[PDB]
Parts: C-alpha cells; sequence; structure tokens
C-alpha cells in the first residue's frame, strides 16, 4: 500500500457532489441575541418617548 | 427538453498546470508551509470556480492527483535526499494548528489500518486503542445548479419577509431569516455587514477586480468574486473536522508526534510560539541572505523535530542504521 | 440593438424580448459581449440560410 | 582573455597562497579552454571586484602545474578550492565530498554567499563550514 | 549555449593580435569595457557612439554586437518555446528568459 | 492606583467656546503593611500634546512605576503588586520582566 | 452641578467581527442631433 | 458570477421559441469570437471625440 | 531631400479631428464647465478653520471617556455635543444629547 494518491476516475460511483456539504450557523448567535435584548430593554425608554411630540401631545405631562 | 454537458477548458487546465509548475520552480529555498499554502490556495480557487465540470472531466482529476503527488514528492525531497517507501500521510494531512501542514486533498488516499492504533500509559498500565479514506473537496463543495435554484428560492423568501417587515414597521432580525444564513449567490450574510450603505455605491466592482491583473503582480485565484459583495461561497469547517476524525482523532494524530515526550499533562492549555527561534527569531535586522535563509529553515527544523517519531523509522526508510554519537 | 435593449422606459433584462414576435423578427436571437469576447446565437430558416450561403 | 592572474608553477601557487593573511584565497584548477572552466572563470571575473574586500582569486592550468593533481585529486574538468592562512577549508555542500566544488555553477549570487560563508567560518576558526544551501539536487522544476 | 562566450573571446583575441604591444598593456580592459557598453546600449535601445574611437574598431564592435544580438534573439525565442511547450527548467533560467522577452 | 493618572478640568465661558484644561494627576502606590504611600505626580505637560493614544499612557505609567521600583533598594522592593485597574497588569507583566520575583495581580475590590 | 474633577480611560476596545452590532437588517438635458 | 452567466445563457438558449425543431429545415448557429487587438488598436483622437459625447 | 515622417501623420490627424468636430457641431446636449469659474469656486470654498483631524479624534476619545466615566456631568455631555456638531454630523450629537439629558 504505497503512499501514492490515486486518480478518482472510476471511484466516484457511490458519491455525489453536494453530499457531506454543510452550512454554518451565525457565530455568537446567542451572544448577539442577548446584546440585542439588552439594547432593546435599555432603549425602550428612548423608543417610547421617540414619537411623542410633547408640544402636540397632551399626555406626556400627565 | 435538453441536457447541457460541461467540461473545464483545456486552456484552464493548462493554466492550472503552469501555476503548479511555477509554484514548484519558485519553491527554491522557500518553506514547506508556504508551498502547502500555495497549493491549497490554487486548489481552492480551481475547485470553487469549476464545481461540477471538474467531476465531469476525466483528465482534470488525473492532473490534480499528478500535481498533488509532485508537491508531496517536493516535501519529501526537502525532508531527505533519498526517496522513502510508504510515507505516512498524517504529516501532510494533519491540520496546521495541530502541527501538520494542513494539506487539502482531492484524490483517493487510503490511510493504512496500522497507523490508527495508539497507546496510552497511566498508573494502571498501557492500554491500546484504534479508531477509511481522506475526505475530498468535491463532496463539501456544492453544485452550481443547486446553488442557483436555492438562491432564487431564498431571495424570494427574503422578499416576502421584507415586505411583511415593512408592513410591521420593524427591521428584519437575525432570528428571522436564520434558516437562510448561508444561501443565495449574494449571500444572506452580506445583508448584515456594517459597510452595506457604503458598498451600495460601488459599481463595476467585478470588472475592476478582473482588470486588477494589469496593476498587481500577484495572481488572484478569486478574480471573479469579492468577499464583500458576494459573500463567502463555501465552507470547510466540516471538512477540517472530518479530516481530523479520518486521521484518527486527536489522540491518534498525537501518537505520531513527539507530544508525549514533552510530558505535558494535557493538550488543552498548550500553545505554539510561531517565529521565535533561539534568537527571538530576529525577524527585523540587517542580516545577510544566507542568515535569512537559515532563519527561514528554522521552522522546517521545528516541524521535522515535531514529526520525527513517525518519520525516523525503518519502515519509512530502509535500514541503514547509524547510532548517534554518545 | 434597440429591439434587444427594449424601449428606454422599461429596458429588458439580459436575455429577453418584450414580445416573442419582436424576438423572432431577426436572425440574431442572442448576443453577449464579455470584456472583449463576443458570443452570438442566430436561428435561420431554410430560405434565409440558403440565401446567405449563396451570397 | 582571462585578465585574472594566472599561476604558472607550484612555487608561484604556494607563494600566492601564503601571501594573504586576512583574505580567502580562491583557486580555479582547470584548463582555460574547457567550456566548464570558461563559465566558471566568467563568474569569478564578475565577482572579483565585488568580493575584493575579503577574497582574492587565481587560476591554475592543470597541464601547466600538474604537481597538485595527486594530493588534491584534480581529475575533473574544473575545480574550485578555498584556502586561508595555509589551511584548506572544507564546505558541506551536500554533494558528497566537502573538499572541492568540481562543477560549474551559474549563479554569482550563490558564489558570493559561498565566499562569504567560507571567510566567516575561517575567521571564526572552523576548518569546515556549512554552505547555506544543498546542491545534492539540481533544483529543476 | 556558450556561443556568446566564444564570440567575445574570439573578438578579444582578434583585436589584441594586431594591436601594437606598447599600448595593449593598458587598453585591453578599456576595449573590453567598450564592448560591454556597446552591448548594454544595444540592449537598452539607445544610441552608442564614442567620438574618439577609430572607425575600424567601431566596425569591429558593431559586427560583434550584431552577431551577439542575433544569437540572443534566437536563443530567447527557442527557450521560450521550450518552456511553453513544457520542459523542466529552474528559477534563474526562467527569470533570464523573462527579462529577454 | 492608576485611575487618577489622567484627569481634566472642563471650564465654561458662556459665550464663544468651551475649554478643557488637563490637570496634574497622581499614580498612587500604597503599602498596606507600613502605610507608606508613593504618589507620583503626572504633570499636565507630559500628555498635553503627546500626540499618542493609550498605547503610550499605559506603558508610560508602567515604566514609571517600574523605575520607582528600580530606584528603591531590593530590600524595600515588593514581591506582590495588586493593580486596582484591571487594564494595567498586562503592561506591567511586560515591563517588570526584569524582576520576575514579584507577583502581579488585579484587585477585585476598588479603593 | 459643576462637578469639577474628571477621570478618563483610554482603551483599545470596540473590537467586533465587523457584523452589525445588532442582528438587524438596517435598510435605508438629453442629447439631440439637429 | 460567470458560472451563473453560463447557466443563464444555457437557459435562454433552451427557452427560445421551438429552438430545437428542425423538421422544416431550420438551423441554429453559435458564434464565438475575440475582437483581436481590442486594446492595442484604439485611436486616441477618435476615442476622445467619442468620450466627449458621454462625459 | 528627406521626409519629415511626422508631418504627414500630423496632417492626417488634424484633418480627422477637424471633420469630427464638424460633425460634433450638430450635437447639442453636451456638457462642459468653465475651468476658471470652477477653480474660483473651489478656492472660495477652501475652509479657513475646521479642526485638525488627529486632535479632533483625540478630543473625541477623551470626551467619550469623560462622559462614560461620569453619567452625571452635563458639562461633559455639552462638550461632547459641541465637538460632534462643530465637526462631523449632527444626528450623533442629537442622540448623545438625548442620552445626556436623560
Amino acid at each position: 500500500p504505497t503512499g501514492e494518491v490515486l486518480s478518482l476516475v472510476g471511484k466516484l460511483e457511490g458519491t455525489r457532489m453536494g453530499d457531506k456539504a454543510q452550512r454554518t450557523k451565525p457565530q455568537m448567535q446567542e451572544e448577539r441575541r442577548a446584546k440585542r435584548r439588552k439594547r432593546d430593554e435599555d432603549r425602550h425608554d428612548i423608543n417610547k418617548m421617540k414619537g411623542y411630540t410633547l408640544l402636540s401631545e397632551g399626555i406626556d405631562e400627565m | 427538453t435538453a441536457q447541457c454537458f460541461l467540461r473545464v477548458d483545456d486552456e484552464s487546465m493548462q493554466r492550472f498546470h503552469n501555476r503548479v509548475r511555477q509554484i514548484l520552480m519558485a519553491s527554491g529555498s522557500t518553506t514547506f508551509t508556504k508551498i502547502v499554502n500555495k497549493w491549497n490556495t490554487a486548489l481552492i480557487g480551481l475547485m470553487t470556480y469549476f464545481r461540477e465540470a471538474v467531476v465531469n472531466t476525466q483528465e482534470l482529476l488525473d492532473l490534480l492527483v499528478k500535481c498533488e503527488n509532485k508537491i508531496q514528492t517536493r516535501i519529501k525531497i526537502g525532508l531527505n535526499s533519498k526517496m522513502p517507501s510508504r510515507f505516512p500521510p498524517v504529516v501532510f494531512y494533519t491540520p496546521k494548528e495541530l502541527g501538520g501542514l494542513g494539506m487539502l486533498s482531492m484524490g483517493h488516499v487510503l490511510i493504512p489500518q496500522s497507523d490508527l492504533r495508539w497507546s496510552k500509559q497511566t498508573d494502571v498500565g498501557i492500554t491500546h486503542f484504534r479508531s477509511q479514506l481522506i475526505p475530498n473537496l468535491y463532496r463539501y463543495i456544492q453544485p452550481w445548479e443547486s446553488e442557483f435554484i436555492d438562491s432564487q428560492r431564498v431571495w424570494a423568501e427574503y422578499a416576502l419577509k421584507r415586505q411583511e417587515a415593512i408592513a410591521q414597521n420593524r427591521r428584519l432580525t437575525l432570528e428571522d431569516l436564520e434558516d437562510s444564513w448561508d444561501r443565495g449567490i449574494p449571500r444572506i450574510n452580506t445583508l448584515f455587514q456594517k459597510d452595506r450603505h457604503t458598498l451600495a455605491y460601488d459599481k463595476g466592482w467585478r470588472v475592476r477586480t478582473d482588470f486588477k491583473q494589469y496593476q498587481v503582480l500577484k495572481q488572484n485565484p478569486f478574480w471573479w468574486t469579492h468577499q464583500r459583495h458576494d459573500g463567502k461561497l463555501w465552507n470547510l469547517n466540516n471538512y477540517r473536522t472530518d479530516m481530523i476524525q479520518a486521521l484518527g482523532g486527536v489522540e491518534g494524530i498525537l501518537e505520531h508526534t513527539l507530544f508525549k515526550g514533552t510530558y505535558f499533562p494535557t493538550w488543552e492549555g498548550l500553545f505554539w510560539e510561531k517565529a521565535s527561534g533561539f534568537e527571538e527569531s530576529m525577524k527585523w535586522k540587517k542580516l545577510t541572505n544566507a542568515q535569512r535563509s537559515g532563519l527561514n529553515q528554522i521552522p522546517n527544523r521545528r516541524f521535522t523535530l515535531w514529526w520525527s517519531p513517525t518519520i525516523n523509522r525503518a519502515n519509512v526508510y530502509v535500514g541503514f542504521q547509524v547510532q548517534l554519537d554518545l | 440593438a434597440s429591439e434587444m435593449a427594449g424601449p428606454p422606459q422599461m429596458p429588458n433584462d439580459f436575455l429577453s424580448f418584450q414580445d416573442i414576435a419582436t424576438e423572432a423578427a431577426h436572425p440574431i436571437r442572442l448576443f453577449c459581449r464579455y470584456i472583449d469576447r463576443i458570443h452570438i446565437f442566430f436561428r435561420f430558416t431554410a430560405d434565409e440560410a440558403r440565401d446567405l450561403i449563396q451570397r | 582573455s582571462y585578465m585574472l592572474p594566472h599561476l604558472h608553477n607550484g612555487w608561484q601557487v604556494d607563494q600566492a597562497i601564503l601571501s594573504e593573511e586576512d583574505r580567502v584565497v580562491v583557486i580555479r584548477f582547470g584548463h582555460d579552454w574547457d567550456p566548464t572552466c570558461m563559465k566558471m572563470d566568467e563568474v569569478l571575473y564578475s565577482i572579483a571586484e565585488k568580493v575584493k574586500n575579503f577574497a582574492v582569486i587565481y587560476l591554475v592550468d592543470i597541464t601547466e602545474v600538474p604537481d597538485f593533481n595527486k594530493m588534491y585529486e584534480l581529475y575533473d574538468p574544473c575545480t574550485v578550492m578555498f584556502f586561508f592562512r595555509n589551511k584548506h577549508i572544507m564546505i558541506d555542500l551536500g554533494t558528497g565530498n566537502n573538499n572541492k566544488i568540481n562543477w560549474a555553477m551559474e549563479d554569482k549570487q550563490e558564489m558570493v554567499d559561498i565566499i562569504e560563508t567560507v571567510y566567516r567560518g575561517a575567521r571564526k576558526g572552523r576548518g569546515l563550514v556549512v554552505s547555506p544551501k544543498d546542491y545534492s539536487t539540481k533544483y529543476r522544476y | 549555449s556558450h556561443f556568446d562566450l566564444e564570440l567575445r573571446a574570439a573578438v578579444m583575441h582578434d583585436i589584441l593580435d594586431m594591436m601594437p604591444e606598447g599600448i595593449k598593456q593598458n587598453k585591453a580592459r578599456t576595449i573590453l569595457q567598450h564592448l560591454s557598453e556597446a552591448w548594454r546600449c544595444w540592449k537598452a535601445n539607445i544610441p552608442w557612439k564614442v567620438p574618439g574611437l577609430p572607425t575600424p574598431i567601431e566596425n569591429m564592435i558593431l559586427r560583434y554586437v550584431k552577431a551577439k544580438a542575433d544569437w540572443w534573439t534566437n536563443t530567447a525565442h527557442y527557450n521560450r518555446e521550450r518552456i511553453r511547450r513544457g520542459a523542466t527548467v529552474d528559477k534563474t533560467v526562467c527569470k533570464k528568459n523573462l527579462g529577454r522577452l | 492606583d492608576d485611575t487618577n493618572v489622567y484627569r481634566v478640568t472642563i471650564h465654561k465661558t458662556f459665550e464663544g467656546n468651551l475649554t478643557t484644561k488637563p490637570i496634574n494627576g497622581a499614580i498612587f502606590i500604597f503599602n498596606p503593611r507600613t502605610g507608606q504611600l508613593f504618589l507620583k505626580i503626572i504633570h499636565t505637560s507630559v500628555w498635553a500634546g503627546q500626540k499618542r493614544l493609550g498605547q503610550l499612557a499605559k506603558w508610560k505609567t508602567a515604566e514609571e512605576v517600574a523605575a520607582l521600583i528600580r530606584s528603591l533598594p531590593v530590600e524595600e522592593q515588593p514581591k506582590q503588586i495588586i493593580v486596582t485597574r484591571k487594564g494595567m497588569l498586562d503592561p506591567l507583566e511586560v515591563h517588570l520582566l526584569d524582576f520576575p520575583n514579584i507577583v502581579i495581580k488585579g484587585s477585585e475590590l476598588q479603593l | 452641578d459643576e462637578t469639577y474633577g474628571v477621570n478618563v480611560q483610554f482603551e483599545s476596545d470596540e473590537e467586533e467581527g465587523d457584523e452589525d452590532v445588532y442582528g438587524e437588517v438596517r435598510e435605508e438635458c438629453t442629447l439631440s442631433a439637429n | 458570477p460567470p458560472p451563473l452567466l453560463v447557466y443563464k445563457w444555457c437557459q435562454g438558449i433552451n427557452n427560445l421559441q421551438d429552438v430545437w425543431e428542425t423538421s422544416e429545415g431550420e438551423c441554429n448557429v453559435m458564434l464565438e469570437s475575440r475582437f483581436e487587438k481590442m486594446y492595442e488598436k484604439i485611436d486616441l483622437t477618435l476615442l476622445n471625440r467619442l468620450l466627449r459625447l458621454i462625459v | 531631400g528627406e521626409l519629415d515622417m511626422r508631418k504627414i501623420g500630423q496632417a492626417r490627424n488634424t484633418l480627422m479631428d477637424m471633420r469630427l468636430s464638424q460633425v460634433s457641431d450638430s450635437v447639442s446636449g453636451q456638457t462642459v464647465v468653465d475651468p476658471k469659474g470652477y477653480l474660483t469656486d473651489l478656492n472660495s470654498m477652501i475652509p479657513t478653520h475646521g479642526g485638525d483631524i488627529n486632535d479632533i479624534k483625540k478630543a473625541r476619545l477623551l470626551l467619550k471617556s469623560v462622559r462614560e466615566t461620569n453619567p452625571h456631568h452635563p458639562p461633559a455631555w455639552i462638550a461632547s455635543a459641541r465637538l460632534e456638531e462643530v465637526t462631523g454630523k449632527l444626528q450623533v450629537a442629537r442622540n448623545l444629547i438625548m442620552k445626556g439629558t436623560e
């Protein structure tokens, strides 16, 4: 059994090209999820008061 | 209604062969790792451009195996001036970070059943264990037709989802479109880049990259795509992991190395110190060309010492034993 | 060239004609220039082929 | 032409070898009309003024001065030998023998490295030095 | 292969032969440098004209340069044909051929 | 304690512009056992126009404390140095290499 | 409040993988011959 | 990408109108050419005049 | 005599250029700006102050550290906003100042 590598001609019968391929997953998926969750929580105040044009809004003073 | 049969142009075949010839000739006094990196880059370029045509072409496979064998023979000649027999494939095909050359394979290499046994000694005593073919690139690369159909489908999906999101006033999150992460000729990944707004003004980028050949001396194997716009069109982490497993698991690989000699309790917290040598690697200095060549050989010295146990045996080299003095 | 490019208001995509009659109106059915390489696709009927060969 | 100085007898050869004290003496043994010696002499002429600082070159015709053939084993077309302060220096070229060159190389840059390494080893005191390259293979690809 | 070496050596011998003894002890290296300069100028495609150089020696140098240029072009083309068709070569030969081309 | 090394004063002129004046800081080196405190003054001129990032300031404070340790005799030299700021120990690890006998650590507690 | 007295830290922070910090898709005369 | 260009070319050729029908005696022709010396033979004065229209 | 080989080429070039300009005269919609007017506009537009960019970035990092260290330094927030509005754009200053106000 020499170490020579052998031509693949005639040795592809049992296999396809897309077989064994794999597609990755978003790196730090959960860390980014947590960062976005914290950002949403801390920015909830900014979002809530964003569209409230106070002069034209009568509930802001409350 | 019709069938289209594809092949790789003889001109492209000749260009790849000449690229390998240039790598070999200019190899000269260069390093094994650089030679293997050049080979990996060339093979990745060819195999990612001509995906199905390579399989369809019965001459390109033979050319690929011939060039791979030439590269391996170059490494062996550099190792020693006398050709061995049944050289082990672990040194070539082991990942770089684990001490190997991290070579990429495109042939049918059979790992002998002998190499996969490995021993381990503890207070109890010695226990012996065992674990096949090297994975090939063509399996892990995806066909162009599937790429295109899936791209059409996934981008239609994204159009629908984006319409729904504009209806809801929100932006699309990473959580949605998650199943479609790596899909689409313009990859869905590129849709989240910071510089998307800036890139929106880049036009003629494909032809510009194609023309770069008249401005930059280096040959670009990826002259047809840009990581910024088209995204990454392949993925080989699976291939690396399967290469480790086929070589026989981390312990099986380390058996051939000198790692057990270091007597490190475990292989977890260890780290290589690239380009240090005994002189701090003296990377910056006004040394002569011969001195610089010696430094460039130093990494080959480290590699040869690291893989010495599996390279320094009578099975590999016919018996002409000479005991080391003292 | 105008038939292939379509009217200025709604240009056609790479290989397509606003109407199949417009597509069939000419022997040249497809055209594509790379940086400097040209690929053309003609379709002749018997009479046009014979006349062109005669010329 | 061969404007490089030529040595005509063993007396001249030994006097030239002993004359230098801080420069490596290079001797090309061979016949000036042999094409291998022609190529070697061309390269040596090119590198003369480059390595004048620490080396001096000389040429010997084997027929003119055959006394050294037996002791130094001069039977190949062209050979190159290096001396320093009456000591014969050896070089580990990897060709199999570390005494002489015995063939013609074509790269003046590599010849310069050989001269520099031999001089440095001689000054450091080593009787044998290691060339910064292996010639066991002709590195043709 | 070494046709250029042979041609240069023959040219040197011929020019030195009739050259009077009294001044050849001094002008040999000068004429060699002149040959080198003429070859360099031809290679660079620039005029080469030494005002004080006698016309017969000028003609001799011109003939030498013409012959060497013929051999240069022919060997460059042949070596390129070899490399293109496919024949093992090395870095220095490849670089020299690239420069000539 | 190297927090107080770089401090600035923001003084307002209500019309025309605003000015920030970098003022002198202090590197504090305290001895819990004997209570001896070496406070190294950091003049404004050191960093008023240095044209450098923190890649100068961190290694500057590290080299200043290393110089103080060098000047101090070995008998009085410490073998344990605890940094209040966690982003300080690494440049110390680099700079006090000449004195491996010391142990550089961070302080989970801030004084 | 005047709050005179300020401390400033310089760090080489803000290292990221170049992706969006939050995983969100942030979207936002003629010629004539006479 | 060029592979997708090739795929689109093939699809368009196949999707032309009754392209593969050759009962009456039709004929399809694919021409491929290179535009020899495109860069080298570019008259600069004419190129300048042409550019002045667009730019 | 001799031939001034250049001349005939120059004559042919001039003939072609004159003919092409003759044709171009019919074309109307072309655009061409006045170089002196544009150069005058640029020379006028050259800024007289602004702010050295390296010093601006140093001040930006300094003020960022200031504000982050002190959540309650209205002078710091005002200084950061003033810098961000004198140089750069104003949306970032507006967001930073909403943050500082809160």
